[PDB]
């Protein structure tokens, strides 16, 4: 009986209807698609279950989609949540697999199909660039699950090959020393795809790791690289992409040290800190406001930033692990010197905001005033919430 | 016993290349009220063998600003392919047979492409793309026709397959448009008219020249060969000698098509055709 | 490829045995089922005779050396070759279920896979991807 | 030339095809006799444990 | 993911389905805990997958026959 | 699926939480299961057999001479 | 025309004669005429106990 | 010691083994163009695919043929966006690079 | 070691009709041992039993009608063990040994 | 049987002569050679269908494209530096230490493997392939509609 499986047939169908419509519409040249993004809305709503995390990366898609105008990026936006979506209720490494390939190839073609003016050729670049790394990686995954498949005979993953699998999910999320891949797509890539970069992967690889992978192993050199390499990073270098990059980095090397010690509580409150932060960084028009991210990213005490490190180095502290919260530490008191020149260089300079002039007048107004306030979610963070 | 087998059929392979070449232009001279080659032996049946002949002590050109590997390379490789493909039609029981010989006419393309990059010509190279687009893009409709037809190919035993000793020996009447999609099909595998826009062995003489049309020819013999298999019940003498004569008949009375007319016909009439008949023949055989 | 153990020869004990398979006449009757192996045999004998048809013109041709015989007498196919490979892909995933005696959620299960297929190539139709204008 | 070229992956491959089942053998008879040394050091393991576990 | 290729399922698939039915019947709160119960089932599965045992039986074997013939020629 | 699992609370809370493959596996495939046979039972059917061999309505174990 | 008759007469005696003599000389090396059959595991199984207890059979009568 | 057959599956191994690491490595030791790394990563994708295809028949189990359609499905996908990007970056690009299909130069 | 063989392909094809009609209570417990037991000792019995039940009707029919039952079985060889192209010589092999004992 | 492990050799001597040659038509030949050699290699093991999947896609419809790029895209510049430079060694030792010596080996402890023919069954597939992997098969479909749509995107105008 099929009757389990009707959100499936649903999703299919969905498909098939909306790329009709969306020739319908473009065979009579309309230059808006707002009515193919609502449909989108609906078929991303209309497919996911009825879990925290599944609803998480549910309504997150449903905002980033307001900065994307064509319909074959919408399309590949829905077809990227597909694997984001079914990554988190993959059980073997064949889903696995096919998720993740589906997510870079997705991640590619974007790269190269929204860049426009002098930047296109450094946005296509890197995105080739990109392509040739995540191809050998690709290739470990398969040679190494090849070979567990043929020690164990059956699909579990156990065993000495994953520890090359985790290699993989390491590679997917930026970590140092294999960052790099990241570092070049910041410095061309346009802000909508640097959002998107930054937020939904992390978000359905950390919840397949939570929900259905353990390895015997250790990630500790990785938290020193990722957080040493990024933090020295984003203070030597003069880019603003190359400084979002770099404490990227360090972010990520942080939310190691959660999952290496356990406690995943702290890692989700993090997490979700970060990707709000995030949709505040990458739609900002009036700079002010540049400071408020300055402040919460530093870990300042009031704003949610400070909840969301402390957190993770209460849980450290908490299992006594002792030198990797030191060098955490070391870090964070670097980071805030290039926080600190974010303020000097947005915060303490005249105001100047363009006025638009062919409509659509500063657009996303409201998703960065109500980003903005994560100075008042600190009193439901300080309560046993995350847990 | 296998390569006394091989060499067996090889034999009648280029004799009949020869006779079909000769007849050809002897049917093609009867439908415009002329005679064709008479002079050449006694009722111009030495005509073949004297062009081959001729063609061996003819000189070989090899230009030296060409790749001589390639440029020697290229009408080989359609001259082998063109033979292992009759090998499989005569000398194989493999449960894929058909599925063997349309990835044997996949590889045929190989040695236009080839001497589209050996030869230092600046329309060679402008050609041979044309010829491959024209392959390329006819060859997805021979394979949803193969799938049209393997939905009802069944042996003894229950087993579902493509061998040709397991295909019936009756018309299959009920396939009779696909029928006439296939036969266009091949017209268009082997450039022929219609399809004779696109040479690309402008710069070959003598032998090269030679196994080019060889293997074209007995191309032609080998798809006129699987058409006879999977539509006319049956591999047979008569078969093969009626299918050369409405090639022929064709060529006699039509014209050619542009490039992106035949192309055109290619990505929306055939294409579509045969994936709507498999859905339909799908449905039929539930 | 000749059996190398006891179970590979159906227990079939004695030295007569192992000559004789490794002696043995291709049979598809015998012990050579399906083989493939006359394809190979094809190669060799076809590559042998078009050498033969290469070489012998080096030999029995007249040649005179000029400077003059040795010399020279679009983005539509990046679209042919790209969805050919698509397209060749997606008959080959329909191969087997033609080649079974598909059930009705099988055919329904296809359909839809066909369905994919053809509403992709539906869109490239009615955005003029398919007029070779240029 | 062609036929340099040619003489040269013909010996390419014949070398190759000589060459490597050597090593391949060399490999196959080093975990033969590793195998071997581990079977005897089980054997001793479990001649001590049976002398003293009664 | 346990089909067979050629039958309807693996060659080693029911000694798979021994240990992860040792495995469902212990109770510790676990899975490592409950793995050192269940080592028998795992040893022969693995011996079903590789045969590494019978290897190493009949390499012992061809040692002792490579002894019995180098250091014992003994004519008639 | 064979390669996904979706997760949900039972309601009443009668549930008992096993490993999903080997319950996936048991529904899709089974699991079979055999014997030793006893060896009185052994040595019985011999003796049958070879009572059956030697009163003549049993044939030999070759077709040939 | 009455000059292409020849050709089209040549190549049916042509493709009857050399088939013909590839039947006799296949018929020769596989002794059935059922040796260009779809075979599947079974029967592939079958043939090759065939053979072997064919093999098994010459032994055995070299020995009496 | 061993068989036929032990050679026969240890050399198959070892083959793929060293298929695997010269398509990872060999085509950037040599400091080819991004044509060529393409190349070598369809290399990559080979050996994985029959390393499945061994693996299925020696279990006699039907996941590596799964695993091998997968893999040519995703490889040739890959390959196809990667070539279109390798001729839209040469057509931007060679007004002042020349060799700019070349990262390892 | 004794050679245990039982008759060829074609002559199984020819003779199956017969093993169930007349040897079925062997079949049976063959079967169900196989479906208990999975050592080949512990079924050693009754694979001897079937073994051996099979060979004496190929010993009976050589005896009855050994050239019905060479042609028919010589067709089933020439054919590829397909029936459909030997009704003739099975209809004459039926008719010469019955495959169940008629008038009885 | 030295014709079948010369052939199974074959295919790493094939994967090093990919990347070895200075031409990348020379390259594209050896990749031809090589997929060529592969089917023949599977089909040592029992694939039929599966070999044939490998010659129709990889050499009947990729290196037509990888061919047409390279003979498009591709003015000699083999003596510009392709010659001139030469190569990495450190490139070259490290393919040495993990393919040559392979000290990470995909069998791990073992270094013994009986390799065993199977008997592909189609039927078995089309079963898996349409009732036990269908969510596999659709996410499959989904990702060559990307490429379809990504290609035709892409493409330069
Ligand atoms: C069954 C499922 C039904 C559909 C559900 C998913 C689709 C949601 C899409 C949507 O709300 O479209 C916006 C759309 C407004 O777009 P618009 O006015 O055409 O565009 C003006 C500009 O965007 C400029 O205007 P703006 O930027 O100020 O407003 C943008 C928009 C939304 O702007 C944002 O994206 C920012 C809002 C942040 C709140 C996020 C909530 C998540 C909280 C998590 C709690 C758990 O404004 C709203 O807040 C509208 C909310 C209406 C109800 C939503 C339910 O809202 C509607 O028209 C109503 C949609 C509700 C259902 C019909
Ligand atoms: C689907 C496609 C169609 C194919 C299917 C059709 C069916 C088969 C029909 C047969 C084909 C008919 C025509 C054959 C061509 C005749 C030769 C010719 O005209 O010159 C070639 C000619 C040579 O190039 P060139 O124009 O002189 O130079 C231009 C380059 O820029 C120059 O490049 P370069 O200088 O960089 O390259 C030099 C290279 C030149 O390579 C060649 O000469 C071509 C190689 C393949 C041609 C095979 C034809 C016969 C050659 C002799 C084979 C002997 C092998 C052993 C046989 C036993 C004999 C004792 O020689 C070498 O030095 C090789 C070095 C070896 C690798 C080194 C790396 C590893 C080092 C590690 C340690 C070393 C140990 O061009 C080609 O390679 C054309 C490619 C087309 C060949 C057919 C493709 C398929 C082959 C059969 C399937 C593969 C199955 C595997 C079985 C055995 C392997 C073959
Ligand atoms: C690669 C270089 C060529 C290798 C050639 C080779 O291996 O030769 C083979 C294959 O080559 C040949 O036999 C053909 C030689 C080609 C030249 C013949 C020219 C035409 C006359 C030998 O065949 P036999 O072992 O004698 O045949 C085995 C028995 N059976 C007939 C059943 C296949
Ligand atoms: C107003 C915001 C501005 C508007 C724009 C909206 C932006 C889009 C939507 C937000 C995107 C960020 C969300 C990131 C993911 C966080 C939630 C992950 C789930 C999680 O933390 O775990 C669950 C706790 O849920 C919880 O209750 C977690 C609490 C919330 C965490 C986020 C903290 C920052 C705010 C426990 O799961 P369980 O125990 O039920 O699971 C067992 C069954 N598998
Ligand atoms: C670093 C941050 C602190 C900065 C000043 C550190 C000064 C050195 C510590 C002196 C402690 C006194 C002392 O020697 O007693 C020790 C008590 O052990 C202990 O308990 C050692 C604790 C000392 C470190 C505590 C500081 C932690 C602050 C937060 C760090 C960040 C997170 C953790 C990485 C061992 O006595 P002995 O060996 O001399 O006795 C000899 C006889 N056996
Ligand atoms: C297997 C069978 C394959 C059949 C292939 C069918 C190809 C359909 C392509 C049609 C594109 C042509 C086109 O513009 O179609 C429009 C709508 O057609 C459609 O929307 C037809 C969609 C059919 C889906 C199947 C006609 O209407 P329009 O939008 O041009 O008219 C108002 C503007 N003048
Ligand atoms: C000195 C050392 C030389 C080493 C050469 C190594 C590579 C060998 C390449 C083929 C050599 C041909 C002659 C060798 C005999 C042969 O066929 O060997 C077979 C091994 O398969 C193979 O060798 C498979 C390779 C086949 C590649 C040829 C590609 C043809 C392309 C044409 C398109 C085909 C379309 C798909 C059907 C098995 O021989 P056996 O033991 O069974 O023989 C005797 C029992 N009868
Ligand atoms: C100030 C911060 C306000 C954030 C609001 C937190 C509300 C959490 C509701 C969770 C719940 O009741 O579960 C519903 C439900 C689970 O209960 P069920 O209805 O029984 O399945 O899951 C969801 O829909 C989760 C919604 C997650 C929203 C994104 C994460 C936070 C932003
Ligand atoms: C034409 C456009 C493409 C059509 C195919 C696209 C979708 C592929 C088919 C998915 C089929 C899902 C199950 C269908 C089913 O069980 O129907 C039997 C079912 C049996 O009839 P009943 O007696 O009402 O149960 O048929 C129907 O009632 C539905 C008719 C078929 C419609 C298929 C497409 C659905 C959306 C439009
Ligand atoms: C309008 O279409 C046509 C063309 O344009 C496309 C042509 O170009 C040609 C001319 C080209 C020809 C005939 C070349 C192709 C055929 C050849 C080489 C014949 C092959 C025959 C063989 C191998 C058998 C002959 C050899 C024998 C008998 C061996 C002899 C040995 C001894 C005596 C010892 C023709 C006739 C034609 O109609």
């Amino acid at each position: 009986a099929a009757a389990a499986a009707m959100i499936e047939l649903d999703l299919c169908f969905g498909l098939l209807l909306l790329i009709l419509f969306g020739l319908l519409s473009l065979r009579n040249g309309h230059v808006s698609l707002a009515h193919i993004r609502f449909i989108c809305q609906c078929w991303l709503v209309m497919i996911t279950p009825l879990e925290v995390q599944d609803f998480a990366l549910c309504i997150l898609t449903v905002v980033l989609l307001q900065s994307f105008h064509s319909f074959e990026a919408l399309l590949f936006l829905l077809l990227a949540y597909i694997g984001q979506l079914y990554m988190m209720h993959s059980c073997n490494l064949v889903s696995f697999y096919v998720c993740l390939e589906a997510q870079t190839l997705c991640v590619v073609v974007l790269c190269g199909l929204l860049a426009r003016g002098a930047s296109t050729s450094f946005s296509v670049e890197a995105a080739l660039k990109f392509l040739l790394l995540s191809a050998m990686v690709s290739g470990m995954a398969l040679f190494w699950f090849s070979a567990m498949y043929q020690r164990t005979g059956s699909l579990d993953m156990v065993g000495q090959e994953t520890f090359w699998i985790l290699l993989v999910m390491l590679f997917k999320l930026g970590v140092a020393p294999m960052h790099m891949w990241s570092v070049d797509l910041y410095g061309s890539i346009p802000k909508s795809l640097l959002l998107y970069l930054s937020t939904a992967p992390k978000l359905s690889l950390f919840t397949f790791w939570a929900s259905s992978w353990h390895h015997d192993f250790s990630v500790g050199v990785f938290i020193l690289f990722s957080m040493f390499i990024g933090s020295i990073g984003a203070y030597g270098q003069p880019a603003l992409r190359s400084l979002f990059a770099y404490s990227t980095i360090n972010e990520i090397g942080l939310l190691l040290l959660a999952v290496e010690t356990a406690g995943f509580h702290t890692l989700y409150q993090h997490l979700g800190i970060y990707i709000i932060t995030q949709l505040l960084l990458w739609n900002l028009t009036d700079k002010r406001l540049f400071a408020l991210c300055a402040v919460s990213l530093a870990g300042l005490p009031p704003f949610a930033g400070f909840f969301g490190k402390a957190w993770i180095f209460w849980h450290a502290m908490s299992v006594q692990a002792f030198s990797l919260l030191a060098a955490a530490l070391f870090c964070t008191l670097l980071s805030l010197v290039y926080y600190l020149r974010v303020i000097r260089l947005f915060w303490t300079a005249p105001v100047h905001t363009a006025a638009s002039f062919t409509g659509a007048p500063n657009q996303t107004t409201l998703t960065s005033a109500c980003a903005v306030a994560l100075a008042f979610a600190p009193v439901m963070l300080v309560k046993p919430f995350v847990i | 016993m296998i390569v006394a087998s091989i060499l067996i059929l090889i034999v009648p392979v280029l004799l009949s290349v020869a006779m079909f070449t000769l007849a050809e232009r002897t049917v093609m001279a009867s439908m415009q009220r002329r005679f064709g080659p008479q002079v050449s032996g006694i009722s111009g049946l030495l005509q073949p063998f004297w062009d081959g002949l001729k063609l061996g002590v003819k000189e070989p050109v090899l230009p030296d600003s060409s790749s001589a590997g390639a440029f020697a390379a290229s009408p080989m490789i359609s001259f082998v392919l063109s033979q292992v493909a009759w090998v499989g039609i005569c000398i194989s029981d493999a449960s894929f047979q058909g599925l063997v010989i349309m990835a044997i006419s996949s590889l045929a393309v190989y040695g236009v492409m080839l001497a589209g990059w050996a030869s230092n010509s600046k329309y060679a190279f402008l050609g041979c793309l044309r010829s491959v687009a024209l392959m390329v893009s006819y060859e997805l409709s021979l394979g949803a026709a193969l799938l049209s037809i393997g939905l009802f190919v069944t042996d003894g035993t229950g087993m579902k397959c493509l061998n040709f000793a397991e295909m019936p020996t009756t018309p299959q009447y009920a396939m009779l448009p696909l029928c006439l999609i296939f036969l266009v099909c091949i017209l268009a595998e082997t450039k022929r008219d219609p399809f004779d826009l696109p040479g690309y062995n402008v710069e070959y003489s003598s032998l090269g020249f030679a196994l080019f049309f060889i293997a074209e020819y007995a191309n032609m013999a080998v798809m006129s060969a699987i058409a006879s298999i999977y539509f006319l019940g049956g591999f047979s003498a008569l078969k093969i000698t009626a299918l050369f004569f409405a090639f022929v008949w064709t060529r006699g009375t039509l014209p050619r098509y542009r490039y992106d007319q035949f192309m055109r016909l290619g990505w929306k009439a055939f294409l579509p055709l045969t994936l709507a008949f498999f859905a339909l023949h799908a449905s039929v055989a539930i | 490829y000749n059996a190398w153990s006891p179970a590979q020869r159906y227990f079939v004990e004695g030295d007569h045995v192992v000559t004789a398979e490794a002696s043995r006449t291709f049979q598809f009757t015998g012990l050579d089922s399906g083989s493939f192996y006359p394809y190979v045999i094809a190669t060799v004998i076809a590559t042998a005779i078009s050498t033969v048809f290469i070489v012998a013109p080096l030999v029995i041709a007249p040649s005179r050396v000029d400077l003059d015989k040795s010399s020279a007498y679009s983005v539509s196919f990046y679209l042919v070759s790209i969805m050919y490979l698509l397209f060749d892909i997606e008959i080959a995933y329909l191969f087997p279920y033609a080649m079974t005696h598909a059930s009705l959620p099988m055919y329904w299960t296809m359909n839809l896979f066909l369905a994919i297929l053809v509403a992709g190539f539906a869109y490239e139709w009615g955005m003029g991807a398919l007029e070779w204008r240029e | 030339g062609l036929i340099r070229n040619i003489a040269t992956f013909a010996t390419a491959v014949v070398g190759w095809s000589v060459g490597i089942p050597f090593v391949v053998q060399a490999r196959m008879n080093g975990y033969v006799e590793r195998n071997l040394a581990t079977y005897d050091a089980a054997q001793r393991q479990k001649a001590e444990e049976a002398a003293i576990g009664g | 993911a346990g089909m067979g290729l050629s039958t309807g399922t693996a060659r080693c698939y029911d000694w798979y389905m021994d240990y992860l039915k040792c495995m469902d019947e212990r109770k510790e709160p676990m899975i490592a805990l409950r793995r050192e119960h269940c080592l028998e089932w795992l040893e022969d599965y693995n011996e079903c997958l590789h045969r590494e045992k019978e290897r190493t039986r009949r390499q012992v074997i061809e040692r002792e026959r490579r002894a019995q013939l180098a250091g014992g020629s003994k004519p008639a | 699926t064979a390669g996904f699992v979706w997760r949900e609370v039972d309601p009443t809370g009668q549930a008992k939480n096993r490993n999903h493959t080997y319950m996936y596996n048991l529904k899709t495939f089974g699991h079979r299961s055999y014997t030793r046979r006893d060896p009185s039972e052994l040595q019985a059917a011999a003796t049958s057999v070879e009572a059956r061999v030697k009163s003549g309505e049993l044939g030999g174990l070759s077709p040939l001479a | 025309g009455w000059n292409a008759l020849p050709s089209l007469v040549i190549i049916t005696g042509i493709w009857t004669a050399g088939l013909f003599a590839l039947d006799k000389v296949q018929m020769f090396r596989e002794n059935k005429p059922a040796w260009a059959n779809n075979k599947d595991g079974w029967q592939k199984a079958l043939y090759r106990r065939d053979w072997y207890l064919q093999r098994e059979e010459e032994t055995l009568a070299m020995a009496k | 010691y061993y068989t036929e057959g032990e050679i026969f599956g240890t050399t198959f191994m070892y083959t793929t083994n060293m298929m695997f690491w010269a398509g990872i490595v060999g085509a950037v030791a040599f400091r080819r163009n991004l044509i060529i790394l393409l190349l070598s990563a369809e290399t990559v994708m080979l050996a994985c695919n029959m390393n499945f295809l061994f693996t299925a028949a020696y279990l006699n189990d039907i996941t590596g043929a799964i695993m091998s359609i997968t893999i040519t499905t995703i490889a040739a996908c890959e390959t196809a966006i990667g070539l279109a990007l390798c001729v839209a970056y040469f057509h931007m690009r060679s007004a002042t690079d020349v060799e700019a299909l070349n990262m390892l130069k | 070691s004794n050679t245990v063989r039982v008759p060829y392909s074609h002559e199984l094809y020819a003779m199956s009709r017969h093993v169930v009609f007349r040897a079925e209570k062997e079949h049976k417990a063959a079967v169900e041992c196989k479906g208990k037991h999975d050592w080949p000792e512990d079924c050693k019995p009754e694979s001897e039993a079937l073994v051996r039940a099979t060979n004496k009707l190929y010993k009976e029919i050589m005896e009855k009608s050994p050239e019905e039952f060479k042609e028919y079985a010589q067709c089933l060889d020439w054919y590829g063990l397909r029936f459909s192209r030997c009704r003739d010589k099975q209809t004459a092999f039926e008719k010469a040994f019955p495959i169940v004992d008629a008038k009885k | 049987m030295f014709f079948e492990n010369s052939a199974i050799l074959l295919c790493a001597l094939l994967s090093i002569a990919v990347g070895y040659t200075k031409s990348p038509f020379m390259s594209l030949m050896y990749s031809v050679m090589l997929f060529i050699n592969s089917s023949f290699v599977l089909m040592m093991l029992g694939f039929e269908f599966l070999a044939l999947v490998n010659l129709l896609v990889y050499v009947g419809a990729l290196a037509v494209l990888f061919l047409f790029v390279i003979m498009l895209l591709e003015i000699p510049a083999t003596e510009l530096r392709a010659y001139s430079r030469g190569w990495s060694t450190l490139g070259i030792f490290v393919f040495i230490i993990n393919g040559v010596f392979q000290i990470t080996p995909s069998m791990g402890p073992r270094g013994i493997i009986t390799g065993l023919p199977g008997a592909e069954s189609i039927t078995n597939l089309g079963h898996a392939l349409y009732l036990y992997f269908a969510d596999l098969l659709i996410l499959n479909s989904l990702v060559l509609t990307v490429a379809l749509f990504g290609r035709f995107a892409i493409a330069p105008v």
